[PDB]
């Protein structure tokens, strides 16, 4: 697949989609055909050659002067372990990463992306913007105190927590709902049409949930939606 | 000829292969050339693997290795009484050589099932917490864990300094330990009195791990020549731990793969080896015992190790003390509520039986409430009674470095402890009371000491009343 | 007298129910890493007899 | 020919060569018999099990015992057949050590006994049993909250001095009494002192005149304690197969077979597993445990213990174990102390019979009604230290006083039990501890003393016992 | 033969057509069609064995053949199973194949590619098959025990390289075949055995990655009075919904 | 080191003091020349004669009538874990044992000893 588009890119200079539906599946492949080979296992019982071999195919991944490849590849993490040497070798050959996890997908909010564990080389204030650098800052500082309260809120109760620790949960859970989506694909999953939302539209929706704007919403409002006027239309359904 | 000779091909860490030996054993002693002892451990096809029990650095490719037609044994007799000697039997004392005409192989089976008797012999262990809460009868053997510098070393020594008048033969195995450490060990028991009656095995720790694998057999191989003669026979192993070790050292060396936590696989067969052979010989066999107090050294009190738990498993019982017990002026430190003897209590004599009970409550009780010390008068019947009844049971309990005393004592000062002889007097001055309390009963309770010493059993309970109020009545509180 | 009575005896059944659930907590979290730390030893293991045999 | 000639010995492995076409199989018997020729040489009588076909006509056996002594050319004779232990009459009340030989000091076993050959394939698909059948043990709490299965197995627990001995005599007791049924005792890899008060305790109960024990106790080597088990069955499988009979088979730890089975394998040279197991344990584990099952004349049942290492019910040996169990009765040293005999745990004991379909409607809904009565009650025991006895209501009253009733009718007198309390023992049908339990909830006996149920038989004792008191 | 390729990519169709269970915890909120493969993973005595059976006796009235594939079970169980069966007449139309932990590992290894295999001849003729496998987590086993003994260096948790290819080359064979390959199928309810409900372990995750979904058991449900114990947190079918009866879906 | 040492208690009959730098690099060491060596790893990656290692250097530095030598010697503890082999195994040796706290260096009481983790016969 990666030969075929190398020559639209190169002999054509054309922009080229490139999609790999399961790029872990070739370390598997390799570390299954290797001990045939006469190789002593390594670590984990993986190939000597693992960061080779992956390096040689990631490497020719890249757009060029003459011609641009976006790529956008899925990595299986075997068994919930991202410190198993395939996911943690193909980290440092990517640009932008989401990390989908099982328990965010257990609690029903799609897409399930762990907003703190992902990053992207983009979130610059002179790329996105001063506005949307701060809120997305934002965000992930609520969210990173939302994290740390938990062992104090099941053990203390919600009760003791401060004025403002309290305030920081309220508006944590209602963010982390938010974030929630529904998908044009996932209709077949549920009657709901989906949506697509601009990135302004985004920003200045996290921007009001900051500000305190809709702290009078119950939480249920805000999961699967996409602007924030479906939030308000959601709660007048409920009642509000 | 190569029949009765072989010559060395490979040397390394103390394992050498050797090209002949056709008629050797499995099993077996080897002779070196320049006077180092070996065994012929693996018999292969075209070379013998033997294992060196000495410094291996005189040895080297090409020189003759001599058969000594015997599979190792060790040299038995009571003329190894009050000596210190390595596992295979070689003096380190000087005094000259240990002059005996027996031996007894190092592998032996251990005694069948039907070969085997009841226990019910008290071993008095000159400790009041020892002889009071977990008791230990002739035959069983009994764990003694616990973290570094805790005191089973001292228990061990308190307790072979106490058979001093009693019918036993001590042996002391020290496996792994500093060779000042043994020395010391020695002079106390010189200075006590106890070489006249006990062995020492000593196996150092620079000494090849092969040696320190098989001293605890040697000391049992010892043992069980007076134990089938119809003697009782009381044994120590130091550090199992560090036998294991050394075990887990031989086998990786013979690149055996490993086991669970990097042990190696038949751990457990070789502590159930070396345990199961201390029995109590039924009357037909003739009435000798042979009573085992391994040692085994946790990690800041982790109990669920896999070494720790497999002895566990072994033993019959185990005896557990406690750092911050030690730490905190408890100097037996034993915890009476982890440790626990599943064959003993049934050879605790009655005048001890009848009166422990009272303090096994007491002690447990004074234990929980310690939680709540924060706060001090809740209520006199949960707070003043139970904590002083408590304290006093703590101070009694506390015991000096190598001053055993007697069972019938111990009996007398539990009684008064838990009769109430103590409740008007203040904890710190027990330990003075007490002692005072020995020296009165030297002075005028000879009757009592002598019906307890004869009868095993609690005298007049009134006459006793009274002999402990006229020692109060003279007693000084300051 | 009697609100301040009360509160001691609020804040002291608060105090033990408290120390009830941390001590619940640190149970599992404790048992937790103990089924941890035996997946580590059997990989070790597992990669010394590999290293072993492939020789 | 049927001679060959030692070439290897390393610890308890032992290589044989043996004259082409005339190997042994596997699984076969070799004995080594040598006299000291002279003063370098020992005395040497050893049994071999066949284990590989290494190639070159050499053979890799394991030793029985220890291999102290062997020389590289000893003269090995060849069985023709596996291990065979004497079967019959005559193991009853005769104690031995997996090869079949005698250990109490009886005598021998003649040589025109029947002997059997320890490795057998399990019965096949056609000759098993169609439908499940309920082996009525007699004890109340056994037949009411865990029932037992005929070719079932099952795990006991409990901690140390709680009643797991005498609950085994009366088991061998009950059974002996009124289905007509033996018992077999299997130690495997457990303390020889153990095994000897077990002995001696059986002799003072009299139940060891209808069993028999093997016992290849810790100080074995591995090769005995592997197959300590299979001797144990393959006499237990005689009574089955020849006479029709429902027999006890009692392992008294399966955890040790298992780490037999690793020392043997670690000494065979296998590849270690997940923990360091055999890469054969599952393997193993079956081809013991498919051998007890009912069959169209009998049925083996199995009563095993097994222990746990680290507490972690998730390790392959009790996680590979646990697939083969039908049921599991806990002790409850709590029950113990308080004076409930046979303390065994109605909450926590679980059994796969206890459904409509194998025990009945009516047994079925009488043990759940007693399941939930006992649970309201553990819950109301916190709210009595909350608030008080008084400050309950009176349904929770009503409750409280049903179940120190059940709890108390629970318990029962042993006939082993006799030598401690001094009272004759008991053996309660099913049908009748069904009606009493039924006739306990209806609040039939709710005007009677709760100490009068406290360790008794069928439901008409109790009322005695009540008239006798008051 | 024991090993086949599986059916192209395009010789396959979207599945459509409902597999009726007859278990309402099942057909109402996770439908499983015809070509489906359903994954039904639990704990040890959880009723996994009882659903398939109460699936299989359910097909009745309509026209697809049962095979029931046992992989280390115990023989009474599997004898009980199959009075079971013929006392409720499911017999006429099934196919019972068994290893059990007596037979050596190769067997255990070996018994579901033959049940695939017997499942295709039908397929391939236009017919619908429904295949259960009791375990996969001891076929793993059996292989794993094999693969040590053969002295393949093992991978995570002792399980060689390939274990996640052998799964996946016996489950890949299940497939909804199109009208010009005759409108056949087959469907798979293939058995995870987990221990103490950990989702996570290596063998549940690896079949989860093959299979178009899986039917949570829980334990903590099952005890207490929840019999079928369902959960519908942990339970989704991918493709089914497409599967499912109007009014149902309505 | 040993080696210059023993000399001035053995012909001199000197009182002598041998530091010691660390003895974690020295075991480090030694199980780096086994693992070069080729020998199975023992528990954490360590050699399998580290314990006949650690006593083949300590044993020798012992008081006799001609002399004596004491010795000071710094253990480092790899992320506090004091069950490290390294440590565990020098423990055996050690008549006095000083704990090092960052704890107590923070707030600036030098030498930082630990008043209740410090043991001595
Ligand atoms: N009852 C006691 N009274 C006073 N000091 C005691 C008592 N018991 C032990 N000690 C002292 O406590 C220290 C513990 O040394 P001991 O050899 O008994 O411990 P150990 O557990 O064997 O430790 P190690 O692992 O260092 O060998 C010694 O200094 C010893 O003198
Ligand atoms: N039914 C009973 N009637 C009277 N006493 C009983 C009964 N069951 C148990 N006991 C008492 O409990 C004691 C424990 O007996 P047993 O040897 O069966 O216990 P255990 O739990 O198997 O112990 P261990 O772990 O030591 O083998 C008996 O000696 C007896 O005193
Ligand atoms: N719907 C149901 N109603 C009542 N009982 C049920 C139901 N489903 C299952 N059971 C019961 O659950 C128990 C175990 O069920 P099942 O044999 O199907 O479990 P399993 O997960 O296959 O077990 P195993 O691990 O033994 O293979 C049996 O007693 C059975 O009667
Ligand atoms: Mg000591
Ligand atoms: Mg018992
Ligand atoms: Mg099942």
């Amino acid at each position: 697949g990666l030969t075929m588009a190398e020559y639209f890119r190169d002999e054509q200079g054309q922009d080229v989609l490139l999609f790999i539906d399961n790029i872990f599946r070739f370390t598997q492949a390799g570390s299954e055909v290797s001990a045939l080979l006469g190789r002593m296992p390594s670590a984990v019982g993986y190939q000597p050659t693992l960061a080779t071999e992956m390096g040689q195919l990631q490497e020719r991944i890249t757009s060029t002067a003459k011609g641009s490849i976006t790529s956008i590849q899925a990595i299986y993490v075997p068994a919930d372990d991202y410190t198993d040497p395939a996911p943690a070798t193909t980290f440092s050959h990517l640009d932008a990463t989401t990390n989908l996890e099982r328990k965010l997908a257990e609690m029903g909010i799609y897409p399930a992306v762990d907003p703190l564990a992902s990053t992207s080389r983009a979130l610059a204030p002179e790329i996105v913007g001063e506005e949307h650098y701060q809120v997305a800052r934002k965000v992930q500082q609520t969210l990173q105190r939302y994290k740390e309260l938990q062992d104090i809120i099941a053990i203390l109760g919600m009760d003791e927590l401060s004025d403002e620790d309290k305030l920081v949960v309220h508006r944590a859970r209602r963010i982390q709902f938010f974030l929630s989506q529904n998908f044009h694909v996932a209709e077949q999953f549920t009657g709901q049409p989906g949506s697509y939302v601009p990135v302004k539209e985004t920003v200045r929706g996290f921007k009001e949930i900051l500000e305190g704007k809709y702290d009078h919403l119950p939480e249920d409002a805000f999961r699967l939606v996409g602007r924030i006027e479906e939030v308000v239309e959601k709660a007048k359904a409920m009642g509000v | 000829q190569v029949s009765d000779v072989g010559t060395v091909i490979q040397v390394g860490d103390g394992i050498a292969r050797a090209h002949g030996l056709d008629n050797v054993m499995s099993g077996e002693l080897v002779e070196f050339a320049n006077g180092v002892m070996g065994m012929a451990l693996n018999l292969e096809e075209n070379n013998v693997g033997i294992v060196i029990l000495g410094p291996y650095t005189g040895i080297k490719e090409g020189d003759e290795v001599r058969r000594t037609g015997r599979i190792m044994e060790v040299p038995v007799g009571e003329a190894l009484i009050g000596r210190v000697v390595n596992p295979l039997g070689q003096p380190v004392d000087g005094l000259g050589p240990v002059e005996t005409t027996e031996t007894r192989p190092i592998e032996s089976p251990a005694p069948g099932v039907m070969d085997r008797r009841s226990v019910h012999e008290p071993l008095q262990t000159g400790i009041k917490a020892i002889d009071a809460l977990v008791p230990i009868g002739r035959g069983q053997r009994e764990l003694i864990i616990g973290d570094r510098q805790t005191g089973k070393t001292s228990v061990a020594i308190d307790t072979i300094i106490n058979q001093k008048d009693q019918n036993m033969i001590s042996i002391y195995v020290a496996i792994g330990q500093k060779e000042s450490t043994v020395r010391t060990v020695v002079e106390t028991l010189r200075k006590h009195g106890a070489l006249d009656y006990t062995i020492v095995v000593t196996a150092s720790a620079s000494q090849p791990a092969p040696l320190l694998f098989l001293a605890p057999y040697a000391g049992v191989a010892m043992g069980e020549y007076f134990m089938y003669k119809g003697k009782h026979v009381l044994v120590v192993y130091d550090d199992l731990s560090k036998q294991a070790a050394a075990y887990r050292e031989l086998s990786l060396l013979l690149r055996r793969p490993p086991g669970r936590e990097a042990y190696p696989g038949d751990i457990f067969y070789l502590h159930s080896r070396l345990l199961e052979r201390a029995a109590k010989l039924s009357d037909a066999k003739g009435g000798g015992s042979l009573t085992a107090l391994p040692f085994v050294e946790t990690q800041a009190g982790d109990i669920s190790a896999y070494i720790p738990t497999n002895v566990i498993s072994i033993t019959d019982g185990q005896i557990f003390l406690q750092s911050d017990l030690f730490f905190s002026g408890v100097r037996p430190a034993i915890n009476a509520g982890l440790s626990v003897s599943r064959v003993g209590g049934a050879a605790q004599i009655k005048a001890m039986k009848k009166v422990a009970g009272t303090l096994r409550l007491d002690l447990a009780a004074y234990r929980e409430l310690e939680a709540f010390a924060q706060f001090g008068s809740d209520l006199d019947k949960a707070t003043q009674a139970k904590l002083a009844r408590g304290a006093r049971t703590v101070e009694v309990l506390k015991q000096d470095l190598h001053q055993p005393i007697p069972v019938e004592k111990q009996v007398l000062i539990i009684y008064a402890l838990t009769r109430g002889f103590l409740d008007d007097i203040p904890v710190e001055d027990v330990r003075r009371f007490e002692k005072e309390f020995y020296l009165f009963l030297d002075q005028n309770g000879q009757h009592l000491l002598e019906h307890i010493r004869t009868t095993k059993d609690l005298p007049n309970e009134d006459d006793l009343n009274k002999a402990i109020e006229a020692f109060k009545k003279t007693f000084v509180v300051s | 007298l009697d609100a301040k009575a009360s509160e001691h005896a609020a804040r002291m059944t608060a105090m033990k129910n408290a120390t009830d659930n941390a001590n619940e907590l640190i149970r599992t979290l404790t048992l937790s890493y103990n089924r941890a730390r035996q997946a580590a030893i059997t990989q070790e293991i597992t990669e010394i007899v590999a290293g072993a045999n492939a020789l | 020919m049927t001679r060959g000639r030692v070439i290897q010995v390393m610890g308890p492995v032992v290589d044989v060569k043996f004259e082409n076409g005339h190997l042994p199989a596997i699984y076969n018997a070799l004995k080594i018999q040598h006299k000291a020729r002279n003063e370098n040489e020992v005395d040497i009588d050893l049994t071999l099990e066949v284990a590989l076909h290494l190639g070159d006509d050499t053979v890799r056996t394991i030793a029985m015992a220890s291999t102290d002594g062997l020389i590289r050319g000893m003269e090995v004779i060849d069985t023709g057949a596996p291990i065979s232990v004497p079967v019959g009459e005559v193991t009853l009340g005769r104690v031995f050590n997996v090869l079949g030989e005698p250990i109490d000091l009886e005598g021998d076993i003649p040589a025109d006994a029947r002997r059997d050959p320890i490795h057998r394939p399990a019965p096949k698909f056609e000759e098993l049993a169609t439908e499940v059948e309920i082996l009525e043990t007699g004890i109340k709490v056994v037949d009411l909250l865990a029932p037992y299965i005929k070719g079932g197995k099952i795990g006991l627990f409990g901690g140390a001095g709680v009643g797991k001995t005498v609950l085994i005599q009366e088991l061998i007791h009950n059974i002996a009494q009124e289905h007509g049924g033996i018992s077999v005792f299997a130690g495997v890899g457990e303390r020889t002192r153990e095994g000897n008060d077990l002995y001696h305790e059986m002799k003072d109960s009299g139940v060891i005149s209808k069993t028999a024990m093997v016992f290849g106790q810790m100080n074995e080597p591995p090769g005995a304690r592997m197959r300590v088990a299979l001797t144990g069955l393959t006499m237990a499988e005689y009574f089955r197969d020849e006479q029709g009979q429902d027999v006890l088979l009692f392992i008294d730890n399966i955890f040790r077979f298992t780490q037999a089975g690793s020392e043997v394998s670690a000494l065979l040279g296998r590849m270690p597993s997940a923990v360091g197991y055999q890469p054969t344990l599952a393997t193993e584990m079956g081809q013991l445990q498919e051998r007890i099952t009912s069959t169209a004349k009998g049925s083996i049942t199995s009563i095993q213990a097994i222990y746990v290492p680290a507490d972690d019910y998730t390790d392959p040996a009790p996680a590979t174990t646990f697939s083969h169990l039908d049921a599991t009765t806990n002790l409850e040293r709590k029950l113990a102390e308080m004076g409930i005999y046979p303390a065994v745990d109605p909450l926590a004991s679980t059994s796969r019979a206890l459904a409509p379909e194998i025990v009945g409607e009516e047994h079925y809904q009488v043990a759940r009604k007693v399941q939930q009565t006992l649970q309201r009650y553990k819950e109301l025991q916190d709210i009595i230290a909350i608030l008080g006895m008084d400050e309950l209501s009176d349904e929770d009253k009503l409750v409280v006083h049903r179940a120190r009733r059940i709890q108390f009718f629970l318990s029962q007198n042993f006939h082993v039990a006799e030598q401690f309390t001094g009272q004759p023992g008991s053996y309660v049908p099913v049908k009748e501890t069904v009606r009493g339990f039924k006739e306990i909830l209806e609040g039939k006996y709710d005007h009677l003393p709760e100490d009068a149920f406290r360790l008794v038989g069928r439901i008409e004792e109790v009322v005695e016992k009540a008239k006798a008191m008051g």
